[PDB]
RNA sequence: ACGAGACUCUGGCAUGCUAACUAGUCUUAGAGGGACAAGUGGCGUU
């Protein structure tokens, strides 16, 4: 009796406690579009206008969001909303409606379910970096 | 309600031909409400070509060692003055949008010859994508030199970027340099 | 100088004292379909489409 | 001598079907096991407008199950992976009920006893054991055991008396009563392997399945030869009619049904999708699930498509 | 490159000739059966062997391949080797015979035979290819 | 596998003339149990179970005295 | 028969698993799984 999946990306994470209640949406724990970096405000507005209010009229979600890096915590928020919504629809109503809505959301873009595998590689041998080498004298 | 962005729509912009979508291709998941899709464009060849034209134009301007790849710059620039000009225009930028660059474009470049000799270059062409994007890169250099040591700055040339973007007539500057080199190389055809 | 859309059939490879030009072979689509060859710079994918803006440019081979 | 017709289509799925099981007493639970940490729920509708609607995506398995069995009442799901683990699912709470990790060897099967008295599992120590729910030793037989791994132990599918049927991939079959448990006769030298065995509800037959296809039939008292019915490739689904004496399986793409008096196929009429690519290979067939008594038949393939036909029997 | 070394090639070949019965085409099944019947001391090597055996079954399903001598294909081939036609090809009623071979047959004490139809020999003595 | 299959010993033997270095390397044989060889086999050796001879009549017919 | 590969370490992955009163299954580290040129096209005594 534990249906929770949260959302993690790169180094950041966001636990999304989803449960039935009055059915109102609370995001970021702060006003909708006031975020201080201001870099990626418009990107957050895709689902709330693409889906509608009736779709999310019964969802009570509470998010613990942590992580430094816009590419990390942002896009983690979208992976989290998509995954939590998909799990909730799969569990509570049916699977065909889940296929339709999840197909719509993950057909908007692909990067939702895939995180970047690139990571800093080890500093290598006899050189300042992983590939550069100390200047060779003749 | 499948309208692209918040002000355009894909239900009416048709060419009734399925072969001229080499420049604007909005029919599938690749469509972006904001070009900040992250990712890499150097992991393997043809993946820089598989960049959307918009994102290539907005990113490729990253040069020098201080603004190198910082995507925040590209996204802030493409948001700023875009938010302004959309409401302040009222009309369609489509005319200039299309009719400066996306057929300013050249139609050939030049390549090396034989085993020696750097006094002339044999004329070849490319499938228009690589030629158009080399012209776009030189136009990024030109927009720099129109900002670098000049008056008109970066993040205020959104008209010129839309010009560089859209579709099909000729008014450019770096591209007419490219066309002069076109003719020079074509003098061997 | 007609813009002719041709399909790539076989890509030869690179030429130059260090390698600076790429050979491909193209077949026309609606010009009494036949095959010619031409050199080209830059990325040209497997079986992509070339635009022969001119119907006479031939590349010397070797 | 049975007529059928494919009357519809079913599109949209994620996990192709592995094993089939249903209960006559409880028709409110129908399941299909998958191989991507997945199980699908079903309901019987038999409608052209709606032949199927997905309701429950039963998840919770950490590894691909080998065989899934049900008790007399369709209320307990006992599943065993190819690891030695065990998962029990009960509908009174709708979650994990009893999880067991107590077999440290690569056990290939699990089984629920009908009489709920003893438990068996396949270990690699060349010896079978009987276990209780109290965690004590009950009966271990070290002599005259299976030559290799023991696949499973089966009891009657229908309500009746329990008779232990031990089967293995070592081509050895044992039939035991709950009192004696002695090896009466033994025979060796099989040409083909044994996938699994089945228990007949009429209590006079014991078929076989495998690559060789020889359905070797023994009696119940001893190991007298009765007949080696024909087969094709590796057989993976055997069952009699719950109320009639027939035999059916799909050793490969087509359907192989037999009457114990004719022993041969009568008329193979089928329906297959066409492909404009001559090198697109078709999927494979493993099981045929009757609706409840043979008035309709279902099957699943590796083309993410479930194929259902209406059968008129006669 | 993805060239499969001699170890995986030999293992897959011996695996397919010994237990062709159990092995199939779907990678999951090949991997499972390969683990079951082959003591492979690695997992990556096990996957490589299973992939090559899958390729070899794609090869065998569309003809015979010289590396393996499976019982079923060899049985069918030998069955084809005991093929015998209803009428022997040497049961020719009329055999076309040139003048020189019938002269030989007459010198062979076989001249009474009437099956040999004496044919018209070719009048051209051009039988060697031109030089150049 | 050179770690757990080959043991090498390097020693110095002092002769009145000089010092002679002897390097002796032995690869143990594979034998499970008994700790006389490495437990794991060489990781490029694929083992196959051997079937036994099978020359059988066409049909198994029960025989009784 | 060495060498190459295989092999060890290393990062990359679970609406899975073995559980922590310093995190609330995200961090830590597992007897394990997962990729194999595998699926489909095009070149290859195919």
């Amino acid at each position: 009796q534990s249906v929770q999946v949260f959302g993690r990306k790169k180094t950041a994470t966001a636990v999304a406690h989803c449960k039935r209640g009055n059915g109102l949406i609370k995001v970021n724990g702060r006003p909708l579009e006031m975020i201080e970096p201001r870099t990626l405000q418009y990107k957050l507005l895709e689902p709330v206008l693409l889906l509608g209010k009736e779709r999310f009229a019964g969802v009570d979600i509470r998010v613990r969001v942590k992580g430094g890096g816009h590419v990390a915590q942002i896009y983690a928020i979208r992976q989290s909303i998509s995954k939590a919504l998909v799990a909730y629809y799969q569990k509570y109503v049916d699977e065909a409606s889940k296929k339709e809505i999840k197909d719509i959301l993950i057909q908007y873009d692909r990067t939702l379910l895939v995180a970047d595998p690139r990571r800093c590689e080890s500093k290598k041998f006899g050189g300042p970096g992983a590939r550069a080498r100390y200047q060779k004298s003749y | 309600d499948i309208k692209l962005f918040g002000k355009w729509s894909t239900d009416d912009v048709q060419i009734n031909d399925i072969s001229l979508q080499d420049y604007i291709a909005v029919k599938e998941k690749y469509a972006k409400y904001l070009p900040h899709s992250a990712g890499r464009y150097a992991a393997k060849r043809f993946r820089k070509a598989q960049c959307p034209i918009v994102e290539r134009l907005t990113n490729s301007m990253m040069m020098h060692g201080r603004n190198n790849g910082k995507k925040l710059m590209t996204v802030r620039i493409v948001k700023h003055a875009f938010e302004i000009i959309h409401l302040l225009t009222g009309e369609n930028p489509l005319q200039v949008l299309v009719n400066a660059i996306i057929n300013s474009g050249p139609r050939e470049d030049s390549t090396r010859i034989g085993r020696a000799g750097t006094v002339r270059r044999q004329a070849v062409d490319v499938s228009p994508l690589r030629r158009v994007n080399q012209a776009i890169w030189l136009l990024c250099t030109g927009a720099r030199e129109a900002a670098f040591r000049n008056i008109k700055t970066i993040a205020e040339c959104l008209a010129d970027e839309l010009i560089n973007a859209a579709k099909g007539s000729s008014n450019s500057y770096a591209i007419k340099k490219k066309d002069e080199l076109e003719r020079v190389a074509k003098s061997n055809r | 100088q007609p813009i002719k859309l041709a399909r790539v059939t076989k890509v030869l490879g690179r030429t130059g004292s260090q390698g600076q030009c790429t050979q491909v072979r193209v077949e026309f689509m609606d010009d009494t379909s036949r095959s010619i060859i031409r050199n080209v710079k830059g990325p040209v994918r497997e079986g992509d489409v070339l635009t022969l803006l001119e119907s006479e440019r031939e590349a010397r081979r070797l | 001598t049975e007529q059928m017709t494919l009357r519809g289509t079913l599109k949209g799925h994620n996990g192709w079907v592995t094993q089939i099981a249903t209960t006559p007493q409880f028709p409110d639970m129908i399941l299909s096991a998958s191989r991507d940490k997945t199980i699908i729920m079903w309901k019987l509708t038999r409608d052209e407008t709606n032949y199927g609607i997905p309701q429950r995506a039963l998840r919770g398995h950490s590894h691909f199950v080998s065989d899934v069995v049900i008790s007399s009442d369709g209320q307990f799901a006992l599943s065993g992976s190819w690891d030695g683990t065990l998962r029990l699912w009960d509908l009174t709470t709708g979650t994990t009920t009893r999880r067991f990790v107590g077999h440290t060897k690569d056990v290939l099967s699990v089984a629920f006893s009908s009489d709920n008295r003893q438990i068996v599992s396949g270990s690699r120590d060349k010896t079978i054991k009987l276990w209780n729910t109290l965690g004590v030793c009950k009966y271990t037989v070290q002599d005259e055991s299976h030559s290799e791994w023991v696949s499973c132990v089966r009891f009657s599918p229908n309500s009746s008396n329990p008779i232990i049927v031990s089967c293995g991939w070592d081509k050895l079959v044992k039939v035991w009563n709950l009192a004696n448990c002695k090896l009466k006769t033994n025979h060796i030298g099989h040409t083909g392997y044994l996938n699994t065995v089945t228990v007949s509800p009429d209590g006079s037959l014991c078929a076989s399945g495998g690559k060789d296809g020889q359905a070797m039939l023994w009696d119940l008292n001893e190991g007298k030869h009765l007949y080696t019915l024909d087969g094709g490739d590796i057989i993976n689904a055997l069952c009699f009619s719950p109320n009639r004496y027939w035999l059916c399986a799909a050793t490969g793409p087509s359907i192989k049904i037999w009457d114990l008096e004719g022993k041969i196929i009568v008329d193979e009429l089928k329906q297959e999708v066409i492909s404009t690519s001559s090198k697109a290979e078709p999927p494979q067939c493993t099981s045929l699930a009757w609706s409840a008594d043979g008035q309709t038949l279902f099957a699943g393939y590796t083309d993410n498509l479930v194929r259902v036909w209406q059968v008129t029997i006669g | 490159g993805r060239v499969r070394t001699k170890t995986v090639k030999k293992a897959a070949r011996v695996i397919i000739e010994k237990y062709y019965t159990r092995l199939g085409n779907d990678f999951h099944t090949n991997k499972r059966v390969c683990e079951e019947i082959a003591i492979i001391p690695s997992k990556k090597l096990r996957n490589k062997i299973a992939g090559y055996v899958t390729h070899l079954m794609k090869r065998i399903q569309r003809g015979p391949v010289r590396g393996i001598s499976i019982k079923l294909q060899e049985e069918e081939r030998e069955r084809r080797d005991n093929y015998v036609p209803e009428v022997s090809a040497l049961d020719q009623e009329i055999i076309e015979v040139d003048p020189d071979t019938k002269e030989m047959l007459k010198l062979l004490d076989f001249g009474s035979l009437s099956n040999l139809q004496v044919t018209q020999p070719t009048v051209g003595m051009n039988f060697k290819t031109p030089r150049g | 596998p050179v770690n757990y299959y080959v043991d090498t010993a390097v020693r110095h033997v002092l002769l009145r003339q000089g010092v002679l270095g002897i390097k002796v390397k032995i690869m143990l044989p594979w034998d499970p149990t008994g700790k006389i060889g490495p437990k794991k086999p060489l990781p490029d050796h694929v083992s196959i179970v051997e079937p036994k001879d099978e020359i059988l009549p066409t049909t198994p017919i029960s025989e009784q005295k």
